[PDB]
């Protein structure tokens, strides 16, 4: 309905009423968002509270909002604060779309990344989440599997990782494929 | 995914302001 | 249950004792739904179990803002608002509803956010139906009247006599008063470079006027002997609003700079 | 409204000439009682 | 016949198979010619009869016919597929209350055409053919409840609806997912002019104005139109006025002039009094009351005084009529400040007068209430005068500069600023011939 | 994603060759405007 009750709930006490708020919140917060736009901060001030647990929560939520503010590094970064409100396989346009959006910005990170290190990929220096969730959307692109659609993507990924064994598992020599889907890259 | 495609539809849009000068450099 | 011992806790005044009663019964709603608005029919909570739950926010309410908590109140009142009013809200109703609300646009009106203030007015759904049925809310509305253009004279008393003011409203009665006169403050500032001590101790209802003299000087108005003065009425002057809005040519030049460029982005 | 009047400002209002002739009387008059 | 109302469809989705191989602009404005030419043939007798038989069949189609409800019998998978969703466009056009009373029917309806099938793939593909207005349009009416019980529960179709249009929001992803927006916005405005507080309509702003072109100036007036009414108790004026001056302006409206554009014109009227401006409804005489200005005019003709009594009595005549239109909440101010009004006018003409003759206005209305009164009006400007009670002097302003200040330069600075409005809007359209000629 | 990287990835070469050009118009107006003098 709205969420000046939520808003009320936001810092009234009893984690577990914050917990349910959150959650509560959470299945609202399409709507209400804009209405919760505004508690962003204590929001994030949840988020920051380690004490009460959901506030991926929070941060997802945030996320969502974020969405409905274009805020997206601010979503994805607490979509990645979430993890667990947060699931790829959880199908929201947002979800896909910040499900998208997160993998991007792994793009030019691994691009600025693959700039110094050629191996960056082999390394930490990107959000594993990111590249997790990225690779496991590559996974994804892998369950798809027609990897040009992974490919092209690795191919910015720049994760011969990805390509190579993605190739050599597919290699069964589909036959001249094999041969030609290195070629079609 | 659709992240890469509708990319296009900057370039998409882009193309123009551009012909205009095209007939800019013609109205020069 | 809790239920009631918060609701006999409540009725006994003693709110501060019924305010931790509230967290638990919280939990409870929550638990028993009934807190969050239902979205499916639930057949009867608003009228079986929400009751009370809707009243625990009047009651919670009453309570924060007797103890002169607002948010609470609030948000009690936020979470009432919608068995408040839903929409179709006829499932439950009541009467305090109005009081809270006229309290708490009272409130939102001593919150001093215009809009929002007159916004809800908008928001509710029936207004005048409600409000002028309502003396409580026919305060801020009359008092917007008095209020918003800034002659306070029987609305200044009108909430000195305000029965909810009498009631439990002097939370912002007094609070008000300062917000009333900080606005004639700047009023007599405005009307006034200079007035007598006395007639702006006049204007703010004061009887000391060393009263007056603290906000004058906290307002830092000079002031000679029996007189208020404004100097300065104003800021002018301090920092900020600059480089634009007085760049003699430098806007011009920019402006030249940008007409310019409206000569050079004239590609 | 008629139809084409001489329009606006607007029909302003009315009832003042002869109020004025009644004081240019009285104005006057008065100016007589001067 | 039925064959004419099939045949003309036919040239509809003959020119939908235009947008089929990739081609709306022909389609859509088409369809937009269409959706008026829609009006002729209209009905459904055998123009769906003949219609779930020329294009091809899909469980939906009969799903369909439970909207159709009818006997007809007789004898008699890529083609009817949007086709037959153009036409659930249609079937959205067979519910204006052209081919339809009840809607409610076609509430659900409209969600399983919606949902189903629907709001799934097209985010790109299906330009604005969604008409979520055609989809409340219904719900519109519907909304004439009162009956329903809102909703369901309170009222969460509509909650539902909001979130089914913050479901679009999300589907709003600007991949071009916009032009029927904010239209849900507008929905959701006109939703807090049904019950809402519109402000998180800023952050409705905050996100966007209809992005941005292809949008109906119509709606893009119409999102002005709500979008005054924001800052109706947003108590902006002029931005109000100036969407209403961007809304009326170059809105393209006739048909939707008549009883619409008064709503949009009665706020408008509304505005210059909330400024006080009272312009000359002389012309407002036009168009108008009949059914929209005259109180306004009576406002106006109180508002020319601003006699609180005879500026009241309006409002206590038409009081229902603005409640009818909600403009009651104005004028409650206006009251004194055209009181205020006259007090600056012919009056603060002297560097003074006094507090008694000044106050005589007063004397005529009250008194050292004058203080406030005075200071009520001092507050907000709106005049410029000072007074010394002291004095008893209430002390009235010149007003009076040159253009020595860069006052007009500012004016000409604002003409500077538009200088780039037609002269970089050349450029803007520069293209179109110029380079559809290369073509 | 993919065939785009192959579609896609092809029309920054269009946003490249939209860039070129005020450049050489910029040249061209200034062309004029030096030519348009002897003249």
């Amino acid at each position: 309905t709205t969420a000046a009750p939520l808003l009320a709930l936001l810092r009234e006490n009893q984690d577990s009423v914050k917990t349910y708020a959150l959650e509560s919140i959470n299945n609202v917060v399409d709507q209400l968002w804009s209405e919760i736009s505004n508690e962003l901060p204590d929001i994030e001030a949840l988020y920051d509270d380690d004490t009460f647990s959901d506030r991926e929560m929070a941060a997802l939520i945030a996320s969502k909002v974020y969405y409905n503010l274009g805020e997206y590094e601010s979503a994805v970064k607490y979509a990645l604060a979430a993890k667990d409100r947060f699931d790829i396989d959880e199908k929201s346009q947002f979800v896909e779309t910040i499900v998208s959006k997160s993998i991007e910005m792994y793009v030019q990170e691994a691009s600025k990344q693959y700039t110094k290190d050629e191996q960056f990929y082999t390394k930490d220096i990107i959000d594993p989440k990111l590249t997790s969730i990225f690779e496991r959307m590559i996974e994804k692109c892998l369950k798809a599997s027609e990897l040009k659609l992974a490919l092209g993507i690795a191919l910015e990924g720049y994760r011969l990782d990805i390509i190579e064994s993605a190739l050599k598992s597919k290699l069964d020599q589909s036959t001249s494929e094999n041969v030609k889907i290195i070629n079609y890259l | 995914e659709q992240k890469i495609q509708e990319t296009e539809l900057k370039i998409r849009s882009k193309t123009e302001n551009v012909r205009r000068l095209e007939a800019q450099r013609n109205a020069l | 249950e809790l239920t009631k011992s918060l609701s006999i806790a409540f009725e006994n005044g003693d709110y501060a004792a019924c305010e931790k009663l509230l967290p638990p019964i919280k939990i409870e709603l929550i638990k028993n739904n009934l807190l969050i608005p239902d979205l499916s029919i639930q057949n009867d909570i608003y009228l079986n179990d929400l009751m009370i739950t809707k009243r625990i926010l009047e009651v919670g309410a009453l309570a924060s803002i007797q103890t002169f908590n607002f948010d609470s109140f609030e948000n009690y009142f936020n979470q009432l608002k919608p068995y408040y009013f839903s929409n179709n809200h006829k499932l439950s109703e009541s009467d305090k509803k109005s009081k809270l609300i006229s309290l708490y646009l009272l409130n939102l009106l001593s919150q001093n956010n215009t809009t929002k203030f007159h916004s809800e007015l908008q928001y509710l759904d029936k207004h005048i139906k409600n409000l002028e049925d309502d003396s409580l809310l026919s305060y801020p509305i009359k008092l917007d009247r008095w209020l918003m253009e800034g002659s306070y004279q029987k609305a200044w008393d009108l909430l000195q006599s305000g029965s909810q003011n009498i009631s439990e409203f002097d939370s912002f009665t007094d609070i008000l008063k300062s917000a009333i006169r900080d606005e004639i403050a700047k009023n007599t500032e405005l009307s006034y470079d200079f007035l007598p001590l006395s007639n702006i101790k006049a204007l703010l209802f004061f009887n000391n006027e060393k009263e007056t003299e603290k906000f004058a000087l906290e307002r830092n108005w000079p002031i000679v002997n029996s007189k208020v003065y404004f100097n300065n009425q104003s800021k002018e002057k301090a920092d900020y609003e600059d480089e634009m809005m007085h760049e003699e040519d430098q806007k011009t030049n920019i402006i030249e700079k940008a007409m310019d460029y409206a000569i050079s982005i004239e590609n | 409204q008629t139809n084409i009047w001489e329009e606006n400002w607007d029909d302003v209002e009315v009832d003042d000439d002869f109020t004025n002739e009644l004081k240019a009387e009285l104005d006057r008059y008065k100016r007589e009682n001067q | 016949m039925a064959s004419t109302a099939v045949m003309m469809d036919v040239d509809s989705s003959g020119v939908n198979d235009l947008h089929h191989s990739e081609k709306k602009y022909a389609e859509e404005d088409q369809v937009q010619e269409l959706l008026k030419v829609l009006n002729e043939i209209s009905k459904t007798t055998l123009t769906l009869d003949p219609r779930y038989i020329w294009r091809s069949l899909k469980d939906l189609s009969s799903l369909r016919n439970q909207e159709l409800l009818n006997a007809e019998t007789l004898c008699f998978k890529t083609i009817e597929v949007t086709a037959e969703i153009n036409c659930f466009m249609h079937l959205l056009v067979q519910l204006f209350l052209w081919d339809s009373k009840e809607l409610e029917q076609l509430v659900e309806f409209n969600r399983k055409v919606v949902i189903p099938n629907l709001l799934c793939y097209y985010n790109l593909r299906s330009l604005n053919l969604i008409n979520a207005k055609l989809w409340f349009y219904i719900y519109l009416s519907h909304e004439t409840l009162a009956r329903s019980s809102e909703e369901i529960n309170s009222d969460n179709q509509n909650i539902i609806l909001r979130s089914t249009m913050m479901k679009f929001l999300k589907i709003a992803s600007l991949k071009h997912d916009n032009e029927t927006k904010a239209m849900l916005i507008n929905l959701i405005l006109r939703d807090f002019l049904n019950n809402g507080e519109v402000d998180s309509a800023s952050d409705f702003i905050s996100k966007l104005e209809y992005p941005h072109t292809d949008v109906s100036s119509s709606l893009e007036a119409r999102y002005f139109f709500y979008l005054s009414k924001i800052n109706a108790i947003q108590l902006d004026y002029s931005t109000a006025n100036e969407y209403i001056i961007a809304a009326i302006r170059k809105a393209p409206h006739n048909s939707k002039s008549l009883g619409f554009l008064q709503q949009s014109n009665k706020l408008h009227c509304c505005i210059q009094l909330l400024m006080g401006d009272i312009p000359e409804l002389s012309f407002f005489h036009q168009s108008n009351m009949q059914k929209s200005l005259l109180p306004y005019y009576h406002l106006t003709k109180a508002v020319k005084l601003g006699d609180l009594k005879k500026f009241t009595s309006t409002i206590t005549k038409y009081k229902q009529l603005l409640l009818k239109d909600d403009t009651y909440q104005l004028c409650v101010r206006l009251r004194s400040n055209v009181i205020k009004t006259g007090i600056r006018i012919i009056s603060l003409t002297y560097k003074k007068i006094s507090l008694r003759d000044i106050c005589l206005k007063l004397n005529l209305d009250s008194e050292q209430t004058v203080e406030y009164m005075v200071s009520r009006a001092i507050r907000d400007g709106v005049i410029e005068a000072k007074i010394n009670h002291e004095d008893g002097f209430i002390e009235t302003t010149e007003l009076l500069n040159i253009y020595d200040s860069e006052d007009p330069q500012q004016v000409f600075d604002e003409r500077i600023k538009f200088a780039n409005q037609l002269h970089d809007e050349y450029l803007v359209s520069m293209r179109y011939p110029e380079d559809k000629k290369t073509q | 994603y993919f065939k785009l990287k192959k579609l896609e990835k092809e029309y920054e070469l269009l946003t490249l060759q939209e860039d070129y050009i005020k450049d050489e118009q910029r040249h061209l107006k200034r062309e004029l405007k030096r030519a348009q003098e002897e003249v």
